[PDB]
């Protein structure tokens, strides 16, 4: 209450950041041809 | 009576037509949608019920409960000679449903090009607009129809 | 088809000019994915 906040901003934060995300890759198909590396991208993972 | 012939105009029985109207069957007769044998062998594309329905005097203005006549169907749905066969027996080019929409809208929307050569050819108003301000060449630069957008100026 | 999704209206402008989705975008039918591509004897190819 002093910060004007309820259990809803609690869980919408935690599931804002403590969460998977998916990305996707580098140089991922279809490429553009003559590219060198193929890496996934690593976005955010659960908190620990 | 009618009923008959609303159902033999929609299978396309060019006999059963025949043989209906020498009976004095309602040429004009109505669905429940409002659509007349004209309506249903222009939808269908049947062109040669269509000649033998004008012939014995159908209306070839007759509108469904929405508005829309024979020459919205045939023009709708890539019916050329239907089309032409229509118009050919006074059939209203600038007609408008209850949204505004003509024949030549319908014509332009599906890309029928020598559909639209026809209508233009009887007087058909490009600048025609529907219940939401659009003609016929907004509706060719919508859908990108090169071919139809530099006819229609 | 592509051209029903080209026309996909994303917004209208003040000046009432168009967005639409072809405008930001290029619309083709492709693979779900790219990675998989085979041959027989050298020449383009699928299978089972």
């Amino acid at each position: 209450n002093k910060f004007q906040l309820t259990p809803v901003d609690v869980i919408t934060a935690i599931k804002a950041q403590n969460a998977q995300v998916a990305a996707g890759q580098l140089g991922g198909t279809p490429p553009v041809k003559g590219q060198q590396l193929n890496a996934s991208i690593i976005a955010q993972t659960r908190l620990t | 009576l009618g009923k008959k012939l609303l159902e033999a105009a929609r299978a396309g029985r060019d006999d059963e037509v025949r043989i209906l109207m020498a009976n004095g069957a309602d040429v004009n007769a109505a669905d429940v949608v409002g659509w007349t044998p004209l309506h249903l062998a222009a939808y269908w594309g049947h062109l040669e019920i269509v000649e033998v329905l004008l012939k014995n005097g159908a209306d070839v203005n007759a509108y469904d409960t929405l508005g829309s006549t024979p020459l919205h169907l045939a023009a709708h749905f890539g019916h050329l000679e239907i089309v032409e066969v229509l118009l050919k027996n006074g059939a209203d080019v600038n007609a408008k449903d209850d949204n505004g929409i003509t024949p030549l809208h319908l014509a332009a929307n599906r890309g029928h090009l020598e559909i639209v050569e026809v209508l233009l050819k009887y007087g058909a108003d490009v600048n025609a607009q529907d219940k939401f301000g659009k003609t016929a060449f907004d509706i060719s630069i919508n859908n990108g129809n090169e071919d139809l957008a530099e006819i229609l100026q | 088809s592509t051209e029903e999704f080209g026309k996909i209206l994303l917004k209208v402008n003040q000046d009432g000019s168009r967005v639409l989705l072809r405008d930001v975008a290029k619309i083709e039918l492709g693979g779900e994915n790219y990675d998989i591509i085979a041959e027989f004897n050298g020449q383009p190819a699928s299978g089972l």
